[PDB]
């Protein structure tokens, strides 16, 4: 879906012009960052690549992406979008993570509530429009 | 799993949060200077208090992880930066009464009057204009009598206040605690200690001491011919009669001890005036000089939401660099069409470009290598674009301009009075300052050793004498508003230092007062390699990488005045060369 008028979040990505990104080498829809859109790629490395959103290192379809800053974003702040920060191991290919358990970082468990050494794993993107070019809202279609 | 692992994870959630908590607070800010209403000084107190209580929780429970435990050096500079204390080490009475304390010294400067006017620009505008003895005299015993003698028991308890926190917090005095800036550990190789800058320091003095000399000699033979029957020809220079309330710099001089006064000096204000020039084009001529020698351009939201021309609303026109976060760099100026102007457009947007250069840096390593790069950085770039190479390869002179053998002795003369008349001064106030955190001079010696380090280091006399109710020193705005001094000696010392070595790679045969790094991308190379590191790296690497050496040095900066010298010790022949410490106006 090009067109839906409201996107998910990059930890609980969908399935089913102005393109800033057309890369090609099922249709899933999310929204990230400006400078991660670099992490959509085969054989990458980050969070998105690691936490939140996958691809194998042999693929076969293509990769869409474009600005949304006039859409995704408010005077005050758009909290309204989430990624995974934390994980006890790296995603697979087209894996998906929409759990919200608390991460525990040491050694002593968490009793399922924060605190020393123990973390709420998703944190969100505060979209803003007087932000910088790699710091505002990105709209991503993978095909395949 | 070791404690290290678990400060990496601490801390890469620390940046996520801090990020966003300061960019609000720094955007309140910006929107209560460009707009001064009631509404603004309530949502700029907001975010302020927020940012604050954030920053305190995050350092009390970041105090958890020792630091012993930890191979990684960068980890460790960012848990250092955090676990820092400061006055929570003190009670709670402590705490209030230096705040008190420091409130109350504050005020006192800032709302000072003498009989009806007011230090600016009441007694300002007699102390740069005025040509009478007398008048001078009063206005400077006037501030000295009347703000300094409220201020000397608050400085007495300060002392006392500031000595313990810094105590407590395993330093020897508040003059350590501030040479921890300059501190280097564990690196092999480009190591640091806090007693070395004081060595350094010293060192370089004793050979900035003759061109100093020769320039005192110079100066007073003419203040001689203004001021007849007050000067004498062995003797100090009387402090009320330096262009300035304290003698800091002795720009304002000029007028009465000028070469060649038949030949004005370089002014293109009327060149620039008269081709119909704005505020924009003077920021789109500095953006195109930075990017002439490899660097990159300004960004969109720099055009869209900087404040380049006082909007008729109330403002604070001061000319500020702003770094908000996330992409998001400006600029607050209320530009005119003049010749300074155009440098502090240079100025700023240097400031812009050291920003930009290392936001790729975790949050808490971004800043310069130490206090004095950020102004280095920043200064070079008016020193190469005043250049008359430059002001005639942009238009802005005629090209039947000849540059003449005795109009580049005014602009060295004029540059020698700014930057070299405060040497003495800024070394003198700081080794005061130490000496007095140290121990080393009693309180009923304060005012006896400030006039006895007067006559010897700077060469200034007082014209009437001061027993121990005067707080002279903290007349000054940085003393009474607890601000540390020795940054500008240190980056007065390296802006020559990397202006030499810029010069250098761009192949500039002739006086290092000529030279223009414009059109040049190896000196474009060595200065982003040091740009990029932020403070994630000792500030000894990070000299190396432009210079060469790894220490502060004085020579380039006796370089540039090496014509000015010569000319000097020319003048200077039948003259005496040196004061004597004896005679006093009373
Ligand atoms: C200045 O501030 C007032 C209220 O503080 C606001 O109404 C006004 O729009 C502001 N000016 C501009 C140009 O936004
Ligand atoms: C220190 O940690 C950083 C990540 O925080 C890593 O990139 C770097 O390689 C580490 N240095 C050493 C010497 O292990
Ligand atoms: C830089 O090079 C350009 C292009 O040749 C030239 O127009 C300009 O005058 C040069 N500037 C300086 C300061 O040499
Ligand atoms: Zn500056």
């Amino acid at each position: 879906v090009f067109n839906a008028t409201r996107f998910a979040s990059v930890y609980a990505w969908n399935r089913k012009a102005s393109f800033s990104t057309f890369k090609c080498y099922y249709a899933d829809s999310f929204v990230i960052r400006g400078d991660e859109v670099r992490q959509i790629a085969p054989g990458q490395t980050g969070k998105i690549a690691d936490y939140n959103y996958k691809l194998p290192d042999d693929f076969t379809g293509c990769v869409i992406a474009w600005n949304s800053n006039n859409l995704d974003s408010k005077k005050g702040g758009n909290y309204n979008y989430l990624y995974r920060l934390f994980r006890k191991s790296k995603l697979k290919p087209f894996e998906r993570d929409t759990s919200m358990e608390i991460y525990q970082a040491g050694n002593t468990p968490c009793n399922g509530v924060k605190g020393f050494n123990c973390y709420f794993p998703l944190q969100s993107y505060g979209f803003r429009p007087t932000y910088g070019v790699g710091y505002q809202p990105y709209r991503v279609v993978v095909l395949s | 799993s070791t404690i290290e692992e678990q400060a990496k994870t601490f801390l890469d959630k620390f940046n996520h949060e801090a990020e966003d908590l300061f960019y609000q607070s720094s955007l309140a800010s910006w929107n209560y200077n460009t707009n001064i209403t009631e509404e603004n000084v309530q949502n700029m107190n907001n975010a302020g208090d927020k940012w604050s209580a954030f920053l305190k929780e995050q350092s009390t429970l970041a105090q958890m992880y020792p630091l012993q435990e930890i191979q990684n050096l960068t980890v460790k500079l960012q848990l250092q930066a955090l676990q820092q204390n400061g006055s929570s080490v003190l009670s709670e009475d402590k705490s209030k009464r230096l705040n008190t304390i420091l409130n109350t010294m504050s005020t006192i400067y800032s709302t000072g009057k003498v009989c009806c006017l007011l230090l600016e620009p009441g007694l300002n505008e007699i102390m740069a204009n005025s040509l009478d003895y007398n008048e001078r005299l009063w206005a400077w015993e006037s501030w000295r009598s009347e703000v300094g003698k409220q201020l000397r028991p608050l400085y007495e308890e300060y002392v006392v206040l500031k000595n313990e926190m810094a105590r407590a917090n395993h330093y020897e005095d508040y003059g350590d605690y501030w040479r921890g800036d300059y501190e280097v550990n564990g690196v092999d190789g480009y190591d640091y200690s806090r007693g070395q800058l004081i060595e350094d320091v010293e060192h370089t003095f004793e050979e900035i001491k003759p061109l100093y000399e020769h320039l005192h000699a110079y100066v007073r033979a003419k203040l001689m011919n203004a001021y007849p029957s007050y000067i004498s020809p062995i003797g100090c220079l009387p402090a009320h009669l330096l262009g300035d309330m304290w003698g800091r710099f002795w720009t304002n001089l000029y007028s009465l001890t000028v070469p060649f006064g038949q030949k004005p000096n370089i002014d293109v204000t009327d060149a620039m005036v008269d081709q119909a020039w704005d505020a924009q084009r003077i920021f789109k001529e500095a953006e195109k000089f930075f990017v002439s020698v490899g660097l990159p351009n300004m960004t969109q939201g720099f055009w869209e939401n900087s404040m380049l021309t006082d909007p008729g609303q109330k403002a604070v026109c001061h000319p500020t660099a702003w770094d908000l976060g996330k992409g998001d760099f400006r600029i607050l100026m209320c530009t005119k069409v003049t010749m300074d102007d155009f440098l502090t457009a240079h100025h700023e947007m240097g400031h812009i470009q050291y920003d930009m250069a290392y936001a790729a840096q975790p949050f808490l390593l971004r800043n310069g290598a130490n206090e004095g790069f950020h102004e280095a950085v920043g200064e070079i770039m008016s020193l190469s674009a005043a250049t008359p190479k430059h002001l005639k390869s942009i238009g802005l002179l005629s090209p039947d301009f000849q540059e003449d053998n005795e109009t580049e002795i005014n602009f060295l003369l004029k540059q020698a009075l700014t930057i070299v008349g405060t040497l003495p001064f800024t070394y003198m106030l700081e080794k005061w300052r130490w000496m007095v955190f140290k121990g080393e001079i009693p309180k009923d010696q304060w005012m006896k050793k400030w006039w006895e380090m007067k006559r010897e280091i700077v060469g200034v006399v007082e014209p009437v004498p001061h027993d121990e109710t005067y707080c002279d020193p903290a007349s000054l705005f940085h003393v009474s508003n607890d601000y540390s001094f020795i940054r500008y000696y240190t980056r007065t010392l390296y802006q020559f230092q990397f202006q030499e070595a810029l010069c250098q790679a761009a192949k500039h045969e002739g006086p290092l007062h000529k030279c223009d790094i414009s059109n040049s991308t190896e000196a474009g190379q060595k200065l982003f390699n040091m740009l990029r590191l932020g403070k994630s790296e000792p500030w000894t690497l990070a000299l190396e990488n432009v210079v060469g050496a790894k220490n502060m040095n004085v020579r380039p900066l006796l370089n540039y005045f090496e014509p000015l010298f010569t000319w000097l010790k020319d003048q200077n022949k039948n003259s005496f060369v040196g004061w004597s410490t004896d005679w006093s106006p009373y």
